[PDB]
């Protein structure tokens, strides 16, 4: 019953099956390949969208902080540098705070993904980002954001990466 | 035009992978086809209560690029179907040629 | 506009590439190909390829093997890389081998 | 010339040893283009001996084609070769950059039933021949970059640093002298 | 190398050197501005963080663009520009524009016998305001199916370039400083709205 990868890392079997539970449709039944992880292929922003570049399905992020919470989204296009917002509804947040929550779409507005040669974002409401992260996979920020109506990610709504993965559906 | 071509690809690749789930289940083609679901209801209940699927496909894109959206995951079904069709006749036509080879003449046994 | 393509070949590789669409024949009427028939002079088969060389509208030479070896000399001349003469394959006469004009750069290396 | 001809002085020195790391540098960032230049062209010399491995199938299967349209037909070549005029299957010159050299490169443009085959296996051939004609119109203009970088990497070597090294030389030499006169 | 210069730079907080390439090629004044030195610029940091609050990023900028182009220019004489990427076009054209429109000053005519320190603040806040927008105007289009390149803003702001290439022609004695910092400003808004029609 739960799913096949072919490594892991932040996860444990218990994420797994929750995760699992909840992800479209569109992914259901298919085998998890890493594409990047902060631990493999060293730190920044610009090795996640290089990491990145080659792909055509949705990904899975996964973050873990500095005080051990697991939190990230699911997204249904690659992480890539855009001049507009992108994604569709099937996009959600969640997080394990310590219990399993996930936040869908509120059908408010379409900011789902945003990416910038400094920062990858997601989420939007005003001044707002559901999860924000800097050009060094060091610095993020997580507040409510109209698109998702999320709770903080994190303990904290600044947060330090302790480390990170993008999982994609292939 | 342009959607004309895109039914009638659609409507063979829901054939395909209507039929090719016959061909997997074997018990009987009037249950598979009673047992067809959308959305965990019955296609005549699917069909009668249609909704769109804002998530899936958004409204406030042009035509066209909700066309191309539609095409996009159409073409993903028919190939990941090619693939696992594939894979899976592979074994079902070796397990028989080792049944074929415990069967025939005490020359070919 | 865009540059043509030239074949000098074999009946039947004049035929080929040209029920492929290649070569016209220009306002003053001169033509895009050669057809080397079995009697053919060995000056034509040089003649017209220098007029190919030096015009301006013509962009690839394609030319079976064979004879291009008829003209190795004037061939193996061509230093530029403005006309590319592609020393294709014919029917009988054997495939495209060793011995081709431009792969031979490459001496210590293919 | 074994100098560059420039008076003994401390504002010479100066001068020469600017030039000494200006040569130096010259020559290793043209090893570097060198190299670049080099590893491109023993990348496409993979490429034509590659394509013209094609060639092989897909003239044989040409040949095949015009023998049963001929076969099947009569006729074509005593009539489609008096039929031409403006005509649908063109090239434009195209570029690529590698280490800044430029490349010239070709773009094919375009402008019963076994005569359509014949037309398709045809066809299919023009679309290799474009293709390799991109190779070698490459191939031999960056041949021709690689050869003239080599040189100036050889002169910078054997040429022009050994003088500045005589002259550098020299300079400290009389100024030796200038300091023993005083 | 010369005794009396070597004695001196042990003692003086400014020197001021010369270039004889700048003075054979007639650039006045011939000053070079990377070996010449100030040691009151730490000094003088309360003075522009009182009166002027914008002037000491402005000068950072510009020393770190001049010294980019120098490095720059040693490779580009050797491989001829076409490697060259387009922020570093991008930075080469606005060496020159402030090497030729704000370094270079005429002293025999009217307009820049003196210019006042106002007049330099505005110039260079101006051609460093530039610098920004082109810069991020280049590098927030690459990994697009549309790209911004020099040429494209060249082709798109000619008026804007000959507008900050001929901030210079101001003559503060004719002009007030009300008036100077009205039309720096307003080419300010010309610019911002010329980048944001790109």
């Amino acid at each position: 019953l739960p799913i096949l990868q072919s490594h892991s890392a932040l996860l444990e079997n218990m994420h797994i099956e929750q995760l699992a539970r909840r992800l479209p449709a569109r992914v259901q039944g298919y085998p998890w390949r890493l594409a990047y992880s902060t631990l493999e292929h060293g730190t920044s922003l610009k090795t996640l969208y290089r990491k990145s570049a080659s792909l055509d399905s949705p990904v899975l992020l996964v973050i873990k902080d500095m005080d051990n919470q697991i939190f990230g989204a699911y997204a249904t296009h690659p992480f890539r540098f855009s001049d507009h917002y992108y994604g569709t509804g099937e996009t959600f947040l969640y997080t394990f705070s310590p219990n399993f929550k996930v936040f869908k779409w509120s059908g408010e507005n379409s900011y789902f993904i945003n990416g910038d040669i400094s920062s990858l974002e997601l989420g939007g409401g005003g001044g707002r980002f559901g999860l924000w992260l800097d050009a060094d996979l060091y610095h993020g920020r997580s507040n409510s954001c109209s698109t998702f109506n999320n709770d903080i990610l994190s303990k904290k709504e600044d947060f330090i990466v302790q480390d990170l993965e993008v999982w994609t559906f292939e | 035009d342009e959607l004309a071509k895109l039914d009638a690809f659609v409507e063979g690749v829901v054939k395909k992978v209507a039929q090719y789930m016959a061909d997997v289940l074997e018990d009987s083609k009037d249950k598979v086809q009673e047992n067809l679901l959308a959305s965990g209801v019955d296609l005549v209940t699917y069909i009668t209560r249609f909704q769109w699927d804002m998530a899936k496909y958004p409204i406030k894109q042009s035509l066209k690029n909700i066309s191309e959206i539609i095409a996009k995951g159409v073409t993903q079904i028919d190939n990941d179907l090619k693939s696992r069709a594939s894979a899976y006749n592979n074994l079902k036509g070796n397990l028989q040629n080792l049944e074929r080879k415990n069967a025939g003449s005490l020359l070919t046994r | 506009r865009g540059k043509l393509i030239a074949v000098i070949g074999d009946e039947d590789t004049v035929t080929g590439f040209l029920l492929g669409g290649i070569g016209e024949l220009n306002k003053n009427r001169h033509p895009n190909f050669l057809v080397v028939e079995k009697d053919t002079t060995i000056n034509e088969i040089e003649d017209t390829f220098r007029q190919f060389l030096n015009r301006d509208d013509i962009g690839i030479i394609l030319i079976n093997q064979y004879i291009a070896e008829m003209v190795r000399h004037a061939l193996d001349a061509h230093q530029r890389s403005i006309p590319a003469v592609l020393e294709i394959p014919s029917k009988e006469h054997p495939y495209d081998a060793a011995k081709d004009s431009i792969l031979r750069r490459a001496k210590g290396m293919f | 010339k074994d100098r560059i001809e420039i008076f003994p002085s401390r504002m010479a020195q100066t001068i020469m040893k600017a030039r000494l790391k200006g040569a130096q540098t010259g020559r290793n960032l043209l090893k570097k283009k060198s190299d670049a230049l080099t590893l491109r062209f023993r990348q496409i010399l993979k490429k034509i001996i590659e394509t013209k491995m094609l060639m092989g199938e897909v003239m044989r299967e040409a040949a095949f084609s015009l023998a049963e349209a001929k076969f099947t037909a009569g006729d074509f070549s005593t009539t489609v070769i008096q039929n031409v005029n403006k005509a649908q299957v063109k090239i434009r010159a195209k570029k690529d950059n590698v280490a800044g050299v430029t490349l010239p490169v070709f773009e094919h443009y375009h402008e019963g039933e076994q005569l359509a085959k014949l037309k398709r296996n045809y066809a299919k051939a023009v679309e290799l021949l474009v293709e390799l004609a991109s190779l070698q119109t490459s191939f031999v203009t960056l041949d021709e970059a690689i050869k003239i970088t080599n040189r100036r990497v050889n002169a910078i070597e054997h040429v022009i640093i050994p003088r500045i090294e005589r002259t550098l030389a020299y300079i400290i030499t009389e100024l030796d002298e200038r300091e023993r006169e005083e | 190398s010369d005794p009396v210069t070597s004695a001196t730079l042990g003692i003086v907080q400014v020197f001021w050197g010369l270039d004889k390439k700048l003075a054979q090629r007639k650039h006045f004044p011939s000053v070079n501005w990377l070996i010449s030195y100030s040691k009151y610029m730490r000094a003088l940091d309360e003075y522009y963080d009182k009166h002027f609050t914008e002037f000491v990023p402005l000068r950072t900028k510009a020393k770190e663009i001049l010294q980019e182009e120098e490095d720059l220019a040693e490779i580009v004489q050797l491989v001829g520009k076409a490697s060259l990427a387009e922020t570093d076009k991008i930075t080469l054209e606005v060496a020159k524009l402030i090497k030729d429109d704000f370094l270079q000053q005429n002293g025999y005519t009217p307009y820049d016998r003196f210019c006042p320190f106002y007049k330099t603040v505005g110039m260079l806040s101006n051609m460093i305001s530039f610098y920004d927008m082109a810069r991020r105007a280049v590098e927030t289009t690459a990994q697009s199916d549309n790209k911004i390149t020099w040429s494209i803003i060249r082709e798109h702001m000619g008026e804007i370039l000959y507008k900050l290439s001929s901030m210079k022609f101001k003559d503060p004695v004719k002009d007030g400083e009300a008036k100077i910092k009205a039309d720096y400003a307003q080419l300010l808004e010309d610019m911002q709205n010329a980048f944001r029609s790109l």
